[PDB]
RNA sequence: GGCGCGCCGGGCCCGGGUCUUCCCGGAGUCGGGUUGCUUGGGAAUGCAGCCCAAAGCGGGUGGUAAACUCCAUCUAAGGCU
RNA sequence: CGCGACCUCAGAUCAGACGUGGCGACCCGCUGAAUUUAAGCAUAUUAGUCAGCGGAGGAAAAGAAACUAACCAGGAUUCCCUCAGUAACGGCGAGUGAACAGGGAAGAGCCCAGCGCCGAAUCCCCGCCCCGCGGCGGGGCGCGGGAAAUGUGGCGUACGGAAG
């Protein structure tokens, strides 16, 4: 999880789907995860600002 | 060594059969026990029937069976709650019940709404001390009257409703058998050839106009 | 109300906390013995959830296991016969180092009645396993109508013979079409019906 | 061992003129012994 | 012994239909990769080890691998009969 | 230095209750061959069978669906007839091999962990009388000990449940 959050950061979305596959699931387990990770993400890309 | 002409066979006895043989020298009074044991059975439950809790009216599923009709295992529960009759309550007088059935056609459901008021009726009901009844509880005639019922409680038999002899008209004889199976038939298979291809090149008259 | 946070907790193992705790606790179970009670359930949630409850009679031993898998038992490594059976280093056991458990704490304590197991600590050589049993004779448990089930002559080491939920999965059970070879009660009686010959009178 | 931070503030405890102090207003405040339940449960079928 | 029916003696203060507002569930487990046994199950029917190891419009199943999709049908990781 | 609470851990011919061993014809959990078939033989076959070890009962085991379907839908489990020597495997060779639908025997259906309301409302052991029992159960009386908020009992669990 830390570490898919540091390609997210640095945008390269591809190899972090094809990295978060082989560790929690298929590709559909690997797709809401990716989507929930990149929600936090940008959770603290807001409460910096204010 | 095969002689002649002579058909080619598979025999399973390479295992130690003999070992595991059963016989059926028993068959006769094994017969003879259920009879009896069956014989104790409503003896024990004096009026009730015999022939127990009612099945309801049930197909069997699939292309082959589908005609038919036939006795299930119980009465769904909004079969029960339309009529006028609770599933702990309808336990304790001879009535179905299975916590699974469905209800996906209205044709299968007005049959099994009916099929408990008929049954309802019909009953007779006994008073819990011989000398003091109630309400609901029926007179001490028919309970004179009443006794035990042999074999299936309003047994479902094979049903189908009769035609005539009818005089054929003009557009009925200017209907196509064959062709009207074999146009259904091109429709259904090609229709996700169909929708693509309509999409397909009503795309390029979006794209050159813009 | 607390049992709510207490699950959610313990299914974040690979956090920061919880990697400690199953750690230190760890540890702390390569220094004790190979069978030992414990005097009160370490996971007091899960516990409840297979059965346990706080009255004069339940109890729980705490078991190891040797933890990998079989290699074939024949002197030096000479198994006479054919060649596909000269297998003895890369096969497996079919029943679990969970059931190892739970019969374990079984025969050792051959008066108590074995009902549930769970997880605690693992490390490399070991697995660790905490053991729900019952003292069938003490008069709480005779006399509440709930638990009477277990106090019953036929329930005697249902352990060795495949009964508790841990002990069940090997057998090979489940309901539809995923589960054939069982029909029947149990593997071997669909066995059974399907080899002998039904030879009725008129034939 | 590197005790991470959650467990750690436990080892964070009230001090000794405070805690003294904290036990006078719940002495006020406790449950019933269990000999008191053998007075008010009875104390009711004497004016009932 | 077994059913039925009085006289004293013990418990037990309990039931259904319309309207409003709350509220709901089993984790090192499900799941995969690999290795060995098993099955009539064929790009793996079931079981086990070692590694990786979840989700909540979510999870299993739908007999040929997968992506992109609407439907159909059951609630798995606790227990008795 | 002492005094007291808890937690984790000793010892007893301490008070009262449980286990071992036997028989094994049928049942459950393991482990497990080679003769022999292929006109040779290594995969296959024998066969998850023989021998080995373990646990029970008057039957065991299974059991109210993370079920079959593709229908105008059946509705726990076991058992007989059928489905079939089929669909599927297989040096595609010898050879092995189901299920669902259909019709019968038998027929019965339910309980918690958890969310939270009801002053633990709950249980075990002991001293004393009245009855009483060769399945130690019935009532009264204990400034009698203990278990328990690291969670006992009552309503209650997907067919939904609760309060007003």
């Amino acid at each position: 999880e830390r570490r898919a959050m540091e390609l997210l950061k640095v945008s390269k979305d591809k190899r972090a789907l094809k990295f978060i596959k082989k560790r929690v699931g298929t590709h559909i387990r690997a797709k809401r995860k990716r989507e929930e990770l990149s929600s936090v993400l940008a959770a603290m890309r807001k409460a910096a600002a204010k | 060594a095969p002689s002649r002409n002579g058909m080619i066979l598979k025999p399973h006895f390479h295992k130690d059969w003999q070992r595991r043989v059963a016989t059926w020298f028993n068959q006769p009074a094994r017969k003879i026990r259920r009879r009896k044991a069956r014989q104790a059975r409503a003896r024990r439950i004096a009026p009730r029937p015999a022939a127990g809790p009612i099945r309801p009216i049930v197909r069997c599923p699939t292309v082959r069976y589908h005609t038919k009709v036939r006795a299930g295992r119980g009465f769904s529960l909004e079969e029960l709650r339309v009529a006028g009759i609770h599933k702990k309550v309808a336990r304790t007088i001879g009535i179905s019940v299975d916590p699974r059935r469905r209800n996906k056609s209205t044709e299968s459901l007005q049959a099994n709404v009916q099929r408990l008021k008929e049954y309802r009726s019909k009953l007779v009901l006994f008073p819990r001390k011989p000398s003091a009844p109630k309400k609901g509880d029926s007179s001490a005639e028919e309970l004179k009257l009443a006794t035990q019922l042999t074999g299936p409680v309003m047994p479902i038999r094979n049903v189908f409703k009769k035609e005539k002899a009818r005089v054929i008209t003009e557009e009925e004889k200017n209907f196509k058998a064959f062709a009207s199976l074999r146009m259904a038939r091109a429709n259904a298979r090609l229709f996700g050839i169909r929708a693509k291809r309509a999409k397909e090149a009503a795309e390029q008259d979006v794209e050159k106009k813009k | 109300g607390a049992y709510k946070y207490i699950q959610e907790l313990w299914r974040k193992k690979q956090s920061d906390v919880m990697r400690f705790l199953l750690r230190v606790r760890c540890w702390q179970y390569r220094q004790l013995s190979a069978l030992h009670r414990a005097p009160r359930p370490t996971r007091p949630d899960k516990a409840r959830r297979l059965g346990y409850k706080a009255k004069q009679g339940y109890v729980i031993y705490r078991i190891r296991v040797r933890r990998g898998g079989r290699k074939r038992p024949v002197p030096k490594g000479a198994t006479y016969g054919k060649p596909v059976h000269h297998g003895v280093n890369q096969l497996k056991f079919a029943r679990s180092l969970q059931s190892v458990a739970e019969e374990r704490a079984g025969r050792h304590c051959g008066a108590l009645r074995v009902l549930n197991s769970y997880w605690v600590g693992e490390d490399s050589t070991y697995k660790f396993f905490e053991v729900i049993l019952i003292d069938p004779f003490h008069k709480a448990i005779r006399r509440n109508p709930d638990t009477q089930w277990i106090t019953k002559p036929v329930h005697k080491h249902r352990e060795m013979r495949g009964l508790t939920s841990a002990g069940r999965k090997s057998r090979g059970l489940g309901k539809g079409h995923k589960f054939h070879h069982t029909i029947g009660g149990s593997r071997r009686a669909a066995w059974r019906r399907r080899n002998t010959l039904q030879l009725h009178r008129y034939r | 061992l590197k005790v991470p931070p959650a467990i750690n503030q436990f080892t964070q405890v009230l001090d000794r003129q405070t805690a003294t102090q904290l036990l006078k207003l719940a002495h006020k405040y406790r449950p019933e012994t269990k000999q008191e339940k053998k007075q008010r449960l009875l104390a009711r079928a004497e004016k009932k």
